[PDB]
């Protein structure tokens, strides 16, 4: 009869909690960028979570920050996917 | 009818949901934070992206943290019953736990409490989406090649 209020959230975090979000002042966000790439080439094929995890690989493994900054040059970024949904997202029918 | 599975979503609804969209890219000199550049192409890209899903898109720009609670508020109060679900990106600065207006924080419990399964009686049961673009500290991930 009653569920979680807290239930069917969530969250895509575009970093691992505590750390930097990079962007990139043309192409704009790592994150924005993969995940609107991974939204259209599968949101009518994969469930939502195995898009979003496209999108942690798409962000893993093919940004990587450069700078003059020696402190913020070449680092790498691993969206967060935090989920509390309690059934499979298809934005097809 | 025949064995009734339902481990998905009722995606059929007569709307895919209401998309929100904020894009803050430039805070109150007071702040002491500076804009944020690229974040335009972003907010196109998502409008673009949702579009095509379906979604009914709201670019909001330059909210303050007032205008986010207000907008979020009114927002979760609209009757979501025709709705599969409800998206909302947030792009701005951030740390762990909160998002920034342009002119201050906004806890994300505090907004994404206007739509939890007993304050928003038409979305309880569907599902609500919230991506953030922001940082959740000042960690940097120096990778392993
Ligand atoms: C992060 O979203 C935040 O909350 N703050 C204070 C902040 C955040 C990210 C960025 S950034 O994406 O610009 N970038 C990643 C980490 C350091 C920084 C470096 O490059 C850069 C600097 C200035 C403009 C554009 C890029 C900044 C601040």
């Amino acid at each position: 009869h009653k569920i979680p209020v807290d239930a069917d959230f969530l969250y895509a975090y575009s970093t691992a909690p505590g750390y930097y979000s990079w962007r990139n002042s043309k192409d704009g966000s790592w994150f924005i960028q993969s995940l609107c790439a991974m939204l259209k080439q599968y949101a009518d094929k994969l469930e939502f979570m195995h898009i979003l995890t496209r999108v942690n690989r798409k962000v893993a493994t093919e940004f990587e920050s450069f700078s003059f900054d020696a402190t913020f040059h070449a680092k790498k970024q691993i969206p967060c996917i935090v989920s509390m949904l309690t059934k499979e997202l298809y934005f097809y029918h | 009818s025949g064995i009734s599975l339902d481990n998905s979503y009722k995606m059929d609804y007569p709307e895919m949901g209401l998309c929100i969209i904020i894009n803050n890219k430039n805070f109150h000199k007071s702040t002491g934070m500076t804009s944020r550049s690229g974040t335009d192409v972003d907010a196109a890209n998502l409008r673009e992206t949702f579009r095509n899903l379906k979604y009914e898109v709201r670019n909001k720009n330059d909210l303050t943290r007032e205008e986010i609670v207000e907008l979020m508020r009114d927002v979760s109060k609209e009757d979501h019953s025709k709705r599969s679900s409800f998206v909302c990106v947030l792009l701005s600065h951030g740390e762990e736990g909160i998002i920034f207006g342009t002119n201050g924080p906004v806890d994300l419990k505090k907004i994404t409490n206007f739509f939890r399964g007993d304050r928003c009686r038409s979305l309880t049961g569907k599902p609500k989406l919230f991506i953030i673009q922001a940082c959740r500290g000042t960690e940097l991930d120096c990778g392993i090649e």
